[PDB]
């Protein structure tokens, strides 16, 4: 079982940049692909990324590919969403999830 | 991915076996497929089959024979209309179906004898 925590959400620029953070605790998500969700007003959560594990590289979807980075942090027991030239369209609640319902609690990203 | 399902299982004098298949690592997805594989002497078939989401965590509601319910990583599966020539292995097949990246892992088996 793993709990799951966002952060780094904030409102950025257009063209700016925010890192997020999901912060697992109860055990380690080292080996564990955690995907990258985000929620407009009024829609469903949406698959963003996915980061890497022992045997697969990350996935990003095309309408991030390219502006986006997922980076892991074993030893916080943490993934990173790297959000590079960002745009109005990015704004959203951001969550993190493992596994077929264990989301984390999202964190809002608004881009003016 | 690394699948989990008992060695062996006692059938009901009614026909009904029931058996967990669970996976690991947990890795994010939205589609989780469990196919349910009998060995017959080097071929595989199939006796049943359904995905899971988040919404819907009871399949095989269109199988007579078949029921699921998923949670976690754990399916808990029960086969009925076993007879005493059923008695085999049958293979818990786990596949994360959507998103990428996808993943696929097969159980040892469980061994389903028939009373």
């Amino acid at each position: 079982q793993v709990q799951l925590v966002e952060s780094g959400g904030g409102l950025a620029q257009p063209g700016g940049s925010l890192r997020l953070s999901c912060a697992a605790s109860g055990s380690t998500i080292s080996s564990v692909a955690v995907g990258w969700y985000r929620q407009t007003p009024g829609n469903q959560r949406e698959w963003v990324a996915t980061s890497s594990t022992s045997s697969t590289t990350a996935t990003y979807a095309d309408s991030v590919k390219g502006r986006f980075t997922i980076s892991r942090d074993n030893a916080k027991n943490t993934i990173y969403l790297q959000m590079n030239s960002l745009k109005p369209e990015d704004t959203a609640v951001y969550y993190c999830k493992t596994g077929l319902t264990n989301w984390g609690r999202g964190t809002q990203v608004t881009v003016s | 991915i690394q699948v989990t399902q008992p060695s062996v299982v006692l059938a009901s004098s009614h026909g009904v076996a029931s058996f967990p298949c669970e996976y690991s690592p947990s890795h994010n997805t939205d589609e989780v497929r469990v196919t349910v594989l009998r060995q017959t002497n080097d071929q595989m078939t199939e006796v049943c089959a359904t995905t899971f989401t988040e919404k819907n965590t009871v399949g095989f509601l269109d199988y007579p024979f078949c029921s699921g319910t998923f949670n976690e990583s754990r399916v808990n599966l029960t086969i009925q209309g076993l007879r005493a020539v059923d008695t085999g292995l049958y293979l818990c097949k786990v596949e994360l179906m959507y998103p990428p990246p996808y993943f696929v892992g097969m159980g040892n088996g469980t061994q389903i004898y028939v009373i």
